[PDB]
């Protein structure tokens, strides 16, 4: 702990020598780059547990709800079979009694 | 020879100049690096709010913003500005109130 | 900087390994979980279609 916060004060001290130099060179350009870099070494620390619950109770709410979907999609595919199933049937027969009493009209 | 054919001529005339149409390339606007620095920044600030710093940690915070805060003053204290103080009542683009 | 370095102190050497290590692990966890997001969506969809 103490030896990586020493070693930051002195990282730090580097930055406040380069910017130094580069005031005196009027180029506060790149200290702003190496503060930006620096920025994002630095930028992402915890936010990781949380964001590993969040992202595995997502996961299990869409492993259900593929789960439930492949129901659906089974049960429509068989029903939506057995009523075209049912129409051509319907057809069979309605076409049995016009053709039946049309050949007794005859 | 009824025939109602009704094909397609042979018209000449050609695609006349084409006009100098309103090239306006609007100029997007650069986003600054304090507004680059703003969300990135927050996000170091985040994973630190309530975070506990060991004491040269906050030596160091500490002479890190005592840098800034000088620098600020500077930034208010240029040359140009204190060169003003030479003549405090001569200066009479310094506000005499 | 200062915040750069507010995040270093509070992020001991400890912490700087947690970055590399065990914040390793858990953006990998994350990484993870996205990657099993995109099998069930994937399932989802083709389902869908």
């Amino acid at each position: 702990d103490a030896l990586k916060v020493k070693k930051d004060r002195i990282q730090f001290m580097a930055v406040i020598e380069q910017l130094i130099q580069m005031v005196q060179n009027n180029s506060l350009t790149k200290f702003q780059s190496m503060t930006t870099l620096e920025l994002e070494d630095q930028d992402r620390l915890r936010k990781l547990i949380f964001r590993e619950k969040e992202l595995y109770q997502e996961i299990k709410k869409l492993q259900f709800d593929r789960n439930q979907e492949n129901k659906e999609y089974d049960n429509e595919q068989k029903d939506t079979n057995l009523k075209i199933q049912n129409l051509k049937e319907r057809l069979l027969y309605k076409k049995a009694r016009a053709q039946l009493k049309n050949q007794y009209k005859e | 020879m009824q025939n109602l054919s009704k094909m397609q001529s042979r018209l000449h005339p050609r695609p006349e100049g084409e006009g100098g149409g309103g090239g306006g390339r609007t100029k997007e606007k650069g986003k600054s690096l304090q507004e680059t620095h703003k969300e990135m920044l927050k996000n170091i600030e985040s994973t630190n709010i309530g975070k506990p710093t060991i004491v040269e940690a906050q030596r160091i915070l500490k002479i890190i913003d005592n840098l800034s805060t000088n620098l600020t003053i500077f930034i208010y204290l240029d040359s140009e500005l204190i060169s003003k103080f030479l003549d405090v009542a001569k200066h009479s683009k310094l506000s005499k109130d | 900087q200062k915040v750069i370095m507010l995040k270093k102190l509070s992020t001991a050497s400890e912490e700087d390994e947690n970055h590399k290590a065990q914040l390793r692990d858990l953006e990998e966890k994350i990484e993870e979980l996205e990657k099993k997001k995109n099998k069930i969506q994937e399932d989802l969809t083709k389902l869908k279609e």
